[PDB]
């Protein structure tokens, strides 16, 4: 479809573009207006409004563009780069490479943005644990192969810093690819800082960042490319998982996401539904975390992370994503305080995969006694920040002391992230979570202090370093 | 020979073949509707978006009024006025200038009171340039940047030891009716005299007496010989403010690509407030209802997110490939009621790196800076202070968090224990240091000084009433007793060991002589 | 019995705070949504 | 004569009027529809809607118009007269005296309502305090010369009578003329009980009305004289402002101003804003408060009223004024119904120019301590309702005594309150008002009871009412 047509309107990052009666570009087709040298401007097609009129989003600038511009038609959704030629390299939403390396090249493969999910033969049945070393995140709501997690907590959490250490672990410690969506990312937040932290943490004579995908839907793009970076990432990653690897696919915010989608409907001038939100919400939210399952062939397992509205769970957006969602993890800011790093809330984070006969009898019973403990313990806190612990009879005092000891044993240092407080390398099964959690669940950690599980590994550096210190 | 013979041989070469007398059919548009601030125009088919029209003088007129050409539609072009839309009449022509809107940028801004559209409204003659830089322009952006080391020292001793804000870092200020925000903006200008930064102060949608009043200060405080006032006020169009923080920023950009001499160093760091992003996106939503887009949230149009996220990525920290410069936003909103969760805040606190939160409570509790801790964040964090400021703050925001913690118990401290009450009072004190007066910034050292004795035991002999005056004599006392203190503070502020044997023991000494001649 | 009473008191004053969020969230979004609902008929009764 | 035109519709207050091509009228041009009466129907062109049509607001009945009328351009914007002749009159949006008075002669200077303010380098930032006959407006929250000041209360408070009672004050004691702007006026508020009031004698044969402009922009009005009633009210004093006096306006309603705004936004079909008002709020808002600025010729010093429904502060009148104010008010319903008909509230009530810099240091210091002593009084009243006085009290005692003492040294009785009481007027300058409250702060007031503070003027009244008493 070699079809030219012409800019008819501008308003602000929507643009009509009208085109001969016959060879119309279709919804998603992704129209280009040259700009002089080799720029151009790569426009999404949304509505096809009448006699050859077709309305777009700009995804781009947009400031400089007259009525009468040569627009040509690709024929075919955004093509963006797939293969290991994307690994280690830094894309926007059209696949450009906005890093220093230069073009990928016309012998790369180039996919469409908008695919449809595997088929209903094509999806796995039955569910599998997805190991990802943190041990609060294997133990208390472990990740599902092919399946979607998402993280919560405040603005400084940690949210970054957890996502960009499950990229280092999954890079290093194991031959596996992910792909990193940066939707809404800043420029400061993660076009440089996280490319610093990949690029840093180093396995031999490679980094992380050598075994990542980096696709950065930056804000200061209009809402078109935000909408779309997602997909791309999808896109990027579906070639791994066509070749049966299994990719954990990161996103930096879903819910800015569905705000980009938000503004674009509103920009196209369709009916607000819900708080304001769009009317395609749901599908808008199908049509990107649908292709994230477990094929037969490959799985794409994923890891958002989501910002709720005025803390309402409620709220349309939240509400959407928790449709989706296989896993939660719960960050919170007074864990942080406390100086935890992985600041995961064990009573707030949850998994559909904590089942006996799924993740193993011994996981839905070491993870239920677990929690039945710290449940306890904030029932007691109160009642010990109040009166006392002399106040709690027999079964209490243990419970209690127990329960700070796991509850400052679920730290790591996240030592492939940086170096703050380096250790050799662990990255715990969950096999081995289960058995450290079954060893002090049953005892066997009692006469260690409140203050050695702190940084520690699978109970076993926690007695190496009882024993170094005074045993 | 002499110079008026190189003078004519200046001209003589465009005065005799150098102009082109060819008549062509210029394309120039007809006005078919005036709204209230926008003007619609027939055929302008060579006309780009967001470029400035003409409207040429007429009959009745001699000065031509620019607007914004936003709305490109099929056969029609709705612009925005810029100036006073009485004036342009149906079947007015407007010329296309064929340029977008570029602003007068350098040296020559630098003390002067300027239009969104770089025109000089102090009344201190033409501003003087070589260069102008697009209103519009891309971020920096992936490679361009570099992580933020270099500290933002605002003066207050609160936002520079608990939420540090550094060069190249978008720091949200966000508050409520009268709470200072424009204070706290004051205050980072005025403490930048020898830090080698620009300010910027953009003021968008405010009244000329507020930016009168905002001049005064600052050119009775000496820092007019750096900042750039760019003002949009309330009687202007709703163009000239919705063009003001990006003009602002153009001049930012411009010194932190290029920079500018200032007291003979070359300086390309630049600090900018823009004083009312929540009257900018008032503004912004005006043009768009008057172009008749669709509204969304709050009637603000889809492109609002877009809007300041274009104003706030521009301000980046570049690596020292692409020059070293850094420029440094610092966006002032206003809630109603402390509605966080409304449109424009939850935009700009998602797009900024960090926010400081003014409270109303705290405001008329005594507070001076209504700063809430709490709920105030930094994610640049650590990365944006000194090395002496990170080894003494932690002790403060650990003190202060605990506080915090037992805040319902600070009226009941007599009827509790030893250590809850120790806790209590030392929160107390520290909340009490926290306090200062308007316009009287302190140095890095003088903060780092009163948060060390404050950290250690030091201000619990002194009652509560009395710690900010503890503070201003313990102050004069370094500024008059032992310079060579502060001077040692300053010296080694970068040291990763910070509290050094010598200046440890010199700081102690000057707290010691202080207490033991002083009593409170 | 100060204590217990205290402790009780606060136990339900953090369930009604509870209860009156969730009030307050179906308030404030059912609020946004007749806003939208308002401008949109507001708009496409003059516009299209 | 510069055109005429027909009236092509008729819809409710809005009139659609066809003009030729090459003589359509501007934009805030006023057109003139002739009746069969002898009189004229004035409307004011918003838009210019395509060829030689101009969309207006009516000001005016619109019942006795049809299809086809006659409509002369007159050129320019309403015009209305200014100078000696406007001084003890009463009129309208459109300049016309509404008094039983005889119409205005040709030979006074007319000027158009829309004027730009002054520029930025005509502002005179020298803050200079404006000497109220108000001990609490002087002391707590004092005037602004050449500022802009709001009072914030609910209906009933005060708000009409504190303007109608500086009115009188300031053109009594003071050769400060007024002009007044009762946007939205009751025909009770303004047709009397404004009138009869401003019947106050100034020195021997002249009252506060033969001194002082009055424009009603009456609530029966349509919207757009409403919304045009407070910039005649400016145009009216911008003559005596560029004459060299200060000038004192006194918009009697903001909120009104709003809802007028709104009213004609919604008839002429613009979008709507944020909870159903108009787009052009701030602008609006920002076009009458800038022409209110101190400048080196003259000075525009202002009193506008403000009513908040309930105790919303956020809603879209108040909010909108909040950034052009140097001083605020907060009358309170609780202190009116405590028989304090001056119900400021000395808490809430901010300024400014309340600086040691600019009222001095005793005046701030009085102030400043006064606030704090009812602060403390704020909850020492509440420990007191249970736990008697008598019973327990470490300068408790003392400080409730001087709070309640000063907070009924506050009221004062008013020139305009003889008819709802039948005290005679006080006028305390604002240097006896703050000597009074530094002699009842520390001591000299300990003796005397909380019932000679009632309703006096300085410290010297009290003092004669005592001695009077015990005589
Ligand atoms: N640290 C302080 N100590 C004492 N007074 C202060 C302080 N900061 C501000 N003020 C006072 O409070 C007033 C209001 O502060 P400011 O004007 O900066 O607030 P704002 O949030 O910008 O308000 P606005 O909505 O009016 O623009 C100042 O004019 C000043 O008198
Ligand atoms: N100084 C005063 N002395 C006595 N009564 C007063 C005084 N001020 C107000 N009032 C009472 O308030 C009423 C007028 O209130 P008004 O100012 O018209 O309300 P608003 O403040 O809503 O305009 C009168 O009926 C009177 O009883
Ligand atoms: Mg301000
Ligand atoms: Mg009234």
């Amino acid at each position: 479809m070699p079809a030219k047509g012409v800019i008819q309107e501008i308003i602000g990052v929507v643009i009509r573009a009208k085109f001969p009666e016959d060879e119309v570009p279709e919804i998603y087709n992704a129209i280009e207006i040259p700009l002089g040298n080799g720029d151009r401007l790569v426009c999404e097609v949304q509505q096809q409004l009448g006699n050859g009129v077709v309305k777009a989003v700009a995804m781009g600038s947009t400031d400089g563009l007259r009525r009468g511009l040569e627009v040509i038609d690709t024929g075919r959704p955004i093509a963006v780069p797939v293969g290991p030629a994307t690994l280690g390299r830094v894309f926007n939403v059209l696949g450009d490479p906005i890093d220093g390396m230069g073009p990928i090249g016309p012998e790369v493969e180039r996919r469409p943005i908008h695919r449809d999910p595997p088929s209903f033969e094509e999806q796995n049945t039955q569910a599998q644990i997805f190991e990802t070393g943190i041990k609060v995140i294997d133990l208390i709501a472990p990740f599902t192969r092919g399946g979607k997690t998402a993280i919560f907590g405040g603005a400084g959490v940690g949210k970054t810093v957890v996502i960009q250490e499950l990229i280092a672990n999954i890079a290093k410690e194991q031959s596996g690819f992910s792909v990193f969506a940066g939707v809404g990312e800043r420029s400061r937040e993660g076009n440089d800082l996280i490319h610093e932290m990949k690029e840093a943490r180093i396995d031999e004579n490679t980094t992380v960042f050598d075994k990542t995908v980096m696709v950065f839907g930056q804000m200061n793009e209009p809402p078109g490319a935000r909408l779309r970076v997602g997909l791309t990432a999808l896109t990027m990653a579906e070639y791994f998982r066509d070749e049966g690897r299994d990719i954990l696919l990161f996103i930096d915010n879903i819910f800015r996401f569905v705000q980009a989608g938000s503004e674009v409907s509103s920009l196209l001038g369709r009916m607000p539904s819900q708080v304001g939100y769009q009317p395609t919400l749901g599908t808008e939210m199908g049509e990107l975390q649908e292709r994230i399952t477990s094929t037969k062939r490959g799985s794409i397992t994923s890891m958002q992370a989501v910002y709720v509205p005025a803390d309402d769970y409620t709220d349309p957006a939240p509400a959407t994503v928790f449709s989706h969602l296989d896993a939660t993890i719960s960050l919170e800011r007074s864990i942080a305080e406390r100086a935890i790093f992985p600041a995961v809330d064990p009573l707030a984070s949850t998994s559909r995969i904590l089942d006996p006969n799924i993740v193993g009898e011994e996981h839905y019973r070491v993870a239920q006694e677990v929690k039945r403990v710290l449940q306890r313990y904030k029932d007691l806190k109160d009642i010990i920040a109040i009166l006392g612990m002399e106040e709690l009879s027999d079964e209490d005092k243990l419970t209690v002391q127990r329960a700070r000891k796991i509850e400052l044993f679920f730290s790591q240092p996240f030592t492939v992230a940086q170096q703050f407080t380096g250790r050799p390398g662990k990255y715990v099964p969950v096999k081995k979570t289960v058995e450290s959690f079954a060893r002090l669940l049953n005892g066997e950690g009692d006469h260690i202090p409140e203050s050695f599980f702190y940084m520690q590994g699978d109970f076993d550096d926690v007695l190496a370093a009882y024993e170094a210190s005074q045993k | 020979t002499t110079i008026t013979e190189e003078l004519i041989a200046r001209l003589k070469q465009g005065i005799t073949s150098g102009v082109d007398l060819q008549p062509r059919q210029v394309n120039v548009g007809t006005v078919i509707a005036v709204g209230d601030g926008v003007a619609r125009l027939s055929g302008l088919d060579q006309v780009v978006a967001s470029e400035i029209v003409e409207f040429p003088p007429k009959a009745g007129r001699n000065e031509s009024i620019y607007g914004i050409a936003l709305n490109l539609e099929q056969d029609s072009v709705a612009a925005i006025i810029l100036g006073d839309d009485e004036t342009i009449e149906e079947g007015d022509m407007v010329t296309s200038t064929g340029r977008v809107i570029s602003v007068p940028v350098g040296q020559g801004l630098l003390g002067r009171v300027v239009n969104p559209l770089g025109q000089p409204i102090d009344g201190k003659g033409p501003i003087v340039y070589e260069k102008t830089r697009p209103i519009e322009r891309i971020a920096p952006g992936v490679i361009t940047r570099k992580s933020v080391d270099t500290p933002v020292q605002t003066g207050i001793i609160a936002i520079d030891a608990l939420i540090p804000i550094g060069r190249g870092q978008r720091e949200l200020i966000i508050g409520d009716r009268q709470t200072g925000k424009t204070a706290v903006a004051i205050d980072t200008i005025l403490n930048q005299k020898g830090q080698g930064m620009v300010c910027i102060y953009v003021a968008i949608g405010q009244r000329r007496a507020q930016v009168a009043q905002v001049v005064g200060t600052l050119e009775r405080f000496g820092a007019m010989e750096y900042t750039i006032v760019v003002s949009a006020t309330a009687s202007e169009s709703a163009a000239l403010q919705y063009i003001a923080p990006y003009a602002g920023c153009a001049m930012g950009e411009e010194i932190m690509e290029n920079g500018v001499m200032l007291n003979g160093q070359l300086v390309k760091d630049a600090l900018i407030v823009y004083d009312d992003l929540s009257k900018h996106a008032v503004a912004y939503r005006q043009v768009s209802l008057l172009l008749r887009r669709p509204p969304g949230r709050e009637a603000y149009p889809g492109d609002v997110f877009y809007l300041h996220s274009r104003l706030l990525e521009r301000a980046a920290r570049l690596n020292e490939e692409y020059g070293g410069g850094s420029l440094t936003a610092l966006p002032v909103i206003e809630t109603q009621a402390n509605d966080v969760s409304a449109y424009i805040p939850t935009n700009v606190i998602s797009i900024t790196d960090g926010q400081i939160y003014l409270e109303s409570d705290l405001f008329n509790a005594g507070q001076r800076p209504a700063l809430n801790v709490g709920i105030s964040v930094s994610r640049v964090g650590g990365a944006a202070q000194t090395r002496a400021m990170r080894a003494v703050a932690g002790k403060l925001k650990g003190e202060l968090a605990q506080f915090r913690d037992l805040a319902a118990f600070a009226q009941f401290a007599s009827d509790l224990d030893a250590t809850t009450k120790a806790q209590i009072e030392r929160g107390q004190r520290l909340q009490e240091l926290l306090k200062q007066p308007q316009y009287q910034p302190l140095p890095v050292e003088d903060q780092v000084a009163v948060l060390y004795a404050a950290t250690n035991n030091y201000l619990d002999d002194v009652p509560v009433p009395l710690i900010t005056k503890w503070r201003d004599d313990f102050l004069a006392f370094l500024r008059t007793a032992h310079p060579e203190v502060r001077k040692l503070i300053y010296d080694n502020r970068l040291d990763r060991k910070f509290p050094t044997p010598e200046v440890k023991e010199a700081l102690e000494a000057a707290i010691k002589e202080f207490k033991a001649t002083s009593n409170y | 019995a100060r204590m217990v009473a205290m402790r009780n008191a606060t136990n339900n004053a953090k369930d009604l705070v509870r209860d009156l969020t969730l009030s307050f969230n179906k308030a404030r979004q059912a609020a946004i949504t007749k806003e939208v609902s308002e401008i949109a008929s507001g708009a496409a009764a003059l516009t299209s």
